[PDB]
């Protein structure tokens, strides 16, 4: 009572089961010469499953014996996903992905099986399997060789690519780190992937995807930046549904045409996907451009391109850079810390915030802003809604 | 807040405060029973969430009789957890070898206190937040990719320095030409009596002088000698004192001085006309708890060194593009690079000026003011201000 699948750019995953109280399908991939049999699978789902005797919680096992790792969501029933123990650091940036790319799956699979299920999970489990099997093959390396980027260019660009490389940064750096960068070729499309990749920490690095030149990607809702391609006809499909299930808000930064697409702050963001995500689950019981420029970007972009490309100085000012955008990040977050007695009072402090702390640009705000909410999670809905 | 504790089936000995009051309420009995191997589980290790949060459960054996005994954390929310998976797996899969390849001798209590410090040091580097250990993650990674400019200001003491630097700002009038003379280069006499005062006055100032090198710092705290010229080579800021004289004998080497008497309420340094002090220290500042004042400046004199990185490391300042060389034009182009690009304004200029001297001299033997006594000067006239 299985089903198996062969996809080119093998599999980093073994199988994937679900619960009934043992199993009751299993997808598996066409691996040929599989390490294991099916039995340890249904007896070890058996392990995880039956230990605890509403939300959905999440498990996380490691297994130095057989030499697996299990990532399993019970909600009676549970959706287990098993990959080895040769990689552990590979799946550790993907947890994010995984955990709510399941989710959704255990909530509509949970009210309709609340109507009465493996013919509307096959569907469910295949993109997911693509996912895992898309991050193995592409996704980045964590050195970034800055040789292969928009630095090095001995010029910051004539008319055009000046205010497009002081956009997509800043749009990038307001937008919370994710982005999606979409064209007709490959090297470009790269190019503006590691470019954009740069003011990234090596963790949020391994999200992020680069191009692929001849097979079909789609977009995800959990990847830092994206460089899936345009079609043959000129287009592509940005769904309305699964953008506004990403946890940031995306900047639609597009090569070719040199415009830069924004989407509204992530207050905004998290409450109209509460909006949209009750408003779909009731179901059977837009991207509006840059605001604002800023400072830092342009002074940094402004004098880089002074210092001398393959001597190693630009890498280290750019570190520097990133430097002063962490400490004021942090300052940022011990002043809003430090003027509530931390979330008891409303807020209520914003322009003397703008005054003191060398920010009295909204649009230069908004990288500091966005940085602390991203290793600070809360603080758009604090301040802001 | 947050507590650690053991695991057989039932609690050991908790281990963050020994039993202590009603921050620990709820029974470790909840989590034991809960946490060990109802599977029945060589080196098994996992993490559920039970909603506090459950956390690592590395699982460990003795093989002997009592074979269930793991250890577990816990804390407050989900992330903070999850999210360090890395470095909460390989701290106490080799915390545990102490046991392991402890314990694994006597059967062919002499490595207990070995664990019951190691896991006091893995609670007390993990005792902080989610949000205070990533961003000493990546300072961590940061400063190891910068190595030339980490020197001059790289350094819970810094929250007594930087409060007492922010109670120095706020209450002392006319501190702006002060701190330009620490920037500067101008050896920052700090002269009076009643010593602790002038110690912490020091060591309130000391955040703002560049060293020299990767060594500790210039300061000196509290000299009592006629300082000649040798102690304003090799020290930046000097603490004399009073005796009931030193200021009219002082007062010949003006040239290398900044003379600000506590007892008197006076200084002598030159003027400051500038902009880039006021927003190193404004006068009045809504920062309270400044340990958040220090997080400030340490933020501003990072991007100070970005602006002496460079203008230290561009090549067509410094190298002459002439036949040549005119000092008017190299000194005439070098000065339009400070005022246009970094946006400079007429001391800030000799600020930048300065920081960048003290970057060649590190970059290229690593030795100012030990073998290199450079001690560069101007003659540009002090003011007494009152």
């Amino acid at each position: 009572a299985k089903t198996e699948i062969a996809l080119s750019g093998k599999s980093p995953l073994l199988a994937a089961t679900f619960a009934y109280w043992r199993v009751r399908h299993i997808w598996a991939p066409k691996t040929e010469q599989v390490l294991l049999s099916d039995g340890e699978i249904t007896f070890l789902a058996n392990h995880t499953l039956n230990g605890e005797i509403g939300a959905i919680d999440v498990k996380f096992f490691v297994l130095s014996e057989k030499g697996v790792i299990i990532v399993s969501l019970i909600f009676t029933y549970g959706l287990s996903i098993i990959l080895p123990q040769t990689e552990l650091s590979f799946y550790l940036p993907l947890h994010r992905v995984c955990v709510d790319r399941l989710t959704h799956i255990i909530r509509k699979g949970r009210i309709w099986m609340h109507k009465e299920i493996i013919p509307m999970l096959t569907g469910e489990v295949i993109p997911v399997m693509e996912l895992l099997s898309s991050m193995k093959s592409h996704s980045v390396p964590e050195e970034i060789d800055i040789a292969d980027t928009v630095l090095n260019d001995d010029d910051i660009g004539d008319s055009c690519h000046e205010g497009f490389l002081l956009n997509a940064i800043s749009s990038h750096l307001q937008t919370c780190g994710c982005s999606v960068v979409v064209g007709s070729s490959a090297e470009k499309v790269n190019k503006i992937v590691r470019t954009l990749c740069l003011f990234l920490t090596p963790a949020e690095r391994k999200c992020s995807r680069l191009c692929e030149a001849e097979s079909s990607f789609k977009y995800e809702s959990g990847l830092f930046v994206q460089g899936l391609l345009k079609d043959s006809t000129g287009s592509f499909v940005l769904p309305f549904r699964q953008v506004m299930y990403a946890p940031y808000p995306t900047t639609h930064i597009d090569v070719d045409v040199n415009t830069v697409k924004q989407m509204p702050p992530c207050h905004e963001h998290i409450y109209n996907q509460r909006r949209y995500m009750r408003s779909e689950l009731t179901a059977f019981w837009i991207f509006q451009d840059v605001l604002h420029r800023d400072t830092l970007v342009k002074a940094f972009l402004d004098q880089v391109f002074q210092l001398k490309p393959g001597l190693s100085l630009r890498s280290t000012f750019l570190a520097q850079f990133l430097l002063v955008l962490h400490r004021k990040a942090l300052t940022l977050i011990k002043y809003i810390e430090d003027d509530t007695q931390k979330g008891k009072k409303p807020f209520k402090s914003l322009r003397n915030l703008k005054i003191d702390l060398d920010l009295t640009a909204e649009g230069d705000l908004n990288i500091i802003m966005a940085l602390a909410e991203k290793i600070k999670p809360g603080l758009h809905s604090f301040i802001f809604g | 807040f947050i507590l650690i504790s053991e695991f057989s089936d039932t609690k050991v000995f908790g281990t963050f405060d020994l039993n202590y009051f009603s921050l620990r309420i709820m029974s470790v009995d909840y989590q034991a029973s809960f946490v060990g191997h109802p599977p029945g589980s060589y080196p098994k290790l996992n993490f559920v969430e039970d909603s506090k949060e459950g956390a690592f459960a590395y699982v460990h054996h003795l093989t002997g009789f009592v074979r269930p005994f793991c250890m577990a954390y816990i804390s407050a929310d989900q992330h903070k957890i999850m999210q360090q998976f890395q470095e909460l797996s390989a701290e106490f899969s080799r915390a545990s070898e102490c046991l392991k390849t402890g314990n694994r001798k006597a059967f062919a209590t002499e490595y207990f206190t070995q664990t019951l410090a190691q896991l006091s040091h893995i609670e007390h580097m993990f005792r902080g937040d989610l949000c205070y250990l990533l961003t000493s993650q990546i300072d961590r990674a940061l400063l190891k990719q910068q190595h030339i400019t980490n020197f001059l200001f790289e350094d819970r003491h810094k929250k007594r320095a930087g409060q007492n630097a922010l109670k120095f700002i706020r209450q002392y009038p006319f501190a702006h030409p002060a701190i330009y003379s620490l920037l500067s280069g101008r050896t920052l006499v700090v002269l009076g009596e009643d010593e602790a005062i002038v110690r912490k006055l020091v060591t309130a100032l000391a955040i703002f002088v560049p060293s020299y090198g990767c060594y500790a710092k210039p300061v000196k705290h509290w000299a009592s000698s006629p300082l000649h010229i040798m102690d304003f080579q090799k020290w930046k800021l000097i603490g004399l004192q009073r005796v009931a004289g030193t200021l009219h004998a002082l007062s010949r080497y003006s040239r290398y001085t900044s003379i600000l008497d506590l007892d008197n309420k006076t200084l002598r340094c030159p003027l400051y006309r500038g902009t880039l002090v006021p927003r190193l220290a404004d006068h009045r500042t809504q920062i309270k708890r400044g340990s958040t004042y220090y997080l400030h400046v340490q933020s501003m004199l990072t991007q100070l060194c970005s602006k002496a990185f460079l203008y230290t490391f561009c090549h067509h300042l410094h190298l002459p593009t002439h036949d040549k060389e005119t000092e008017e034009l190299v000194a005439s182009r070098q000065m339009s690079f400070l005022k246009l690009t970094l946006g400079l304004v007429n001391e800030d200029v000799r600020v930048v000026q300065y920081l960048a001297e003290l970057l060649k001299l590190h970059y290229m033997q690593e030795s100012p003011g030990t073998s290199h006594p450079m001690l560069r000067f101007d003659y540009v006239p002090s003011f007494l201000y009152k």
